């Protein structure tokens, strides 16, 4: 097979992804 | 002409003030305080010192239920109604609900699966129980969906709870409700899987035509403990009873006409004249004002147009009147209207330039805003740097730094001098006093004075330019 199974079955949040994308965007905004 | 827009703005301000005076009626604060003190401050029984505000366990909840709650709800005068202060009529019957989670919705480590036989997760929609339990006969032991119950989410303190669960509608008499809650307590209703409990009811008070909707919530976190919270909201659903109500309706119509005039005046100008239009800061204030006003008008129209819950309750009065959505939208409307009033009053600065002193001060503020922003960036960076340190170091022991926004609020309260050192000091013998003293010194001795330096420099420069241009030409 199917390969796109529906994500988001819960409400908890992962901070690793948000932090790393925030850093990767701030560095571009300053560069 | 300036005079025309000035006079129309004053008329708009007058009608706004009339609306605010009308909505903020005679002392509803005393209504709310009497209800709050009756249900939140009385001890659960004649021999304990615990009230609803200081619940600490699940047995205290049962003591409160078959106890102070029934004492406050039912007042003695064929199945006669109940007047709470001999004035407030209890509408229909109260309702009690719980939200639960599922056993086995957790992950026990394999090396501990011999002295731990059950783990219940924290509350979440994808983990709530939906199966019958106990003496599965009535509605208190059978799951009911959110659509069959006419519910909605709540946003409590720990999580946001759905509008489903296991519910009971209580009775109109003390004896029957006492029997029902005794039966609920006997066949255990609240167990380790319980996550939240709600109690809901309403009163009328015909003296001043004003309903009151009462909701009491108790949250049971997965880590143990009890967290209580409450909500008393007054409403007006039968508006047109007196002449003052008709006057208020006329004023509301006038407000709608004024908003239409302002938006059409805005669109007549934005069309071709000055396509940029955004380098003024007064146009931004005007557009935000009209956006807030139209949002408030839309909310009011959507909220007062349907009162079908009240009409359905008036058919038979032995049922539960569901007024939660009306209270929610009343709170939303109040917030929107308060912010709109604040901004309308701020907009008055556009017209106070009648002499050479008002213009001087306005020019000073306008020329100072840019570098005030420039330094406020640094000020906020340092503020948040202190806040995150406080959150990480004291956030697990002090209850004043338990959440990040609470850290921000505590740091703002420290500036006013409203600090309690008796708990922060022993949270960390080192790095506790250091944080406090460095924060105080670098906030009052350094960062408060750079604002002064900047403002003082720009004001002096403005005066020097205005006095050198003048008397020399
Ligand atoms: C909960 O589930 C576990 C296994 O998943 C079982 O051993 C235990 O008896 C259950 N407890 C209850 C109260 O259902
Ligand atoms: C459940 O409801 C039925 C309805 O008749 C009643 O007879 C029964 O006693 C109830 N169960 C308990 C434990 O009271
Ligand atoms: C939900 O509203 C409908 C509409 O009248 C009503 O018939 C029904 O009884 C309500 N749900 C409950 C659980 O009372
Ligand atoms: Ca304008």
């Amino acid at each position: 097979h199917v390969r796109f199974v529906f994500p988001e079955p819960t409400a908890d949040v992962n901070y690793i992804v948000m932090l790393t994308c925030a850093v990767c965007l701030v560095t571009y905004m300053v560069m | 002409s300036v005079l025309r827009e000035l006079v129309t703005y004053l008329l708009f301000l007058i009608v706004l003030c009339i609306l605010t005076y009308g909505m903020m009626s005679s002392n509803v604060y005393y209504y709310t305080r009497m209800m709050s003190q009756l249900f939140l401050d009385t001890p659960v029984s004649k021999t304990e010192k615990t009230n609803f505000k200081t619940l600490s366990s699940m047995e205290d909840f049962w003591k409160f239920t078959e106890g102070s709650l029934l004492d406050g709800l039912y007042w003695k005068m064929a199945d006669n109604r109940s007047f709470i202060f001999y004035e407030n009529l209890l509408l229909g019957v109260p309702r009690i609900r719980q939200l639960r989670v599922r056993n086995g919705s957790c992950s026990i480590p394999q090396d501990l699966r011999d002295e731990i036989k059950e783990c219940y997760d924290v509350y979440s929609v994808s983990s709530e129980d939906r199966a019958p339990f106990g003496p599965r006969n009535g509605t208190a032991w059978i799951y009911t969906s959110e659509k069959d119950l006419n519910g909605s989410s709540h946003w409590g303190i720990i999580a946001t709870y759905s509008g489903a669960g296991y519910y009971l509608d209580l009775s109109r008499t003390r004896e029957e409700t006492a029997a029902q809650v005794a039966s609920l307590k006997k066949n255990v209703w609240l167990d380790r899987g319980t996550r939240a409990t709600f109690i809901d009811f309403s009163v009328y008070n015909a003296n001043i035509n004003l309903f009151c909707v009462v909701r009491l919530l108790v949250e049971f976190p997965a880590t143990g403990g009890v967290i209580p919270s409450w909500q008393f909201q007054p409403l007006k659903l039968i508006r047109y009873v007196t002449t003052f109500d008709f006057f208020l309706a006329a004023c509301e119509i006038i407000f709608c006409f004024f908003i239409f005039y302002y938006v059409v005046e805005e669109i007549l100008e934005i069309r071709i004249h000055k396509l940029h239009y955004f380098r003024s800061f007064w146009n931004c204030l005007d557009v935000v004002i009209v956006v807030l006003s139209v949002v408030a008008i839309g909310i009011n129209i959507y909220r007062t147009s349907n009162v079908e819950v009240l009409l359905q309750f008036l058919e038979d009065q032995n049922t539960f009147p569901n007024f939660e959505h009306l209270a929610y939208w009343q709170i939303q409307f109040n917030n929107i209207a308060a912010v709109t009033v604040f901004f309308v009053w701020i907009k008055l600065f556009k017209f106070i330039n009648f002499n050479r002193t008002m213009s001087q001060l306005s020019t000073t503020m306008s020329r100072c805003a840019k570098d005030l922003f420039g330094f406020a960036i640094m000020f906020f960076i340092i503020f948040l740097a202190y806040a995150q340190l406080a959150y990480l170091v004291f956030g697990t022991q002090v209850d004043d730094f338990s959440t990040f926004q609470e850290c921000i609020f505590t740091q703002f309260r420290i500036i006013l001098g409203d600090i309690n050192f008796a708990e922060i000091e022993e949270a960390n013998r080192v790095l506790g006093p250091i944080y406090f003293t460095t924060f105080v010194f670098f906030m009052f001795f350094i960062l408060l004075n750079m604002f002064l330096a900047i403002i003082n420099d720009t004001y002096s420069e403005v005066k020097s330019d205005l006095a050198q241009q003048k008397a020399e030409m």
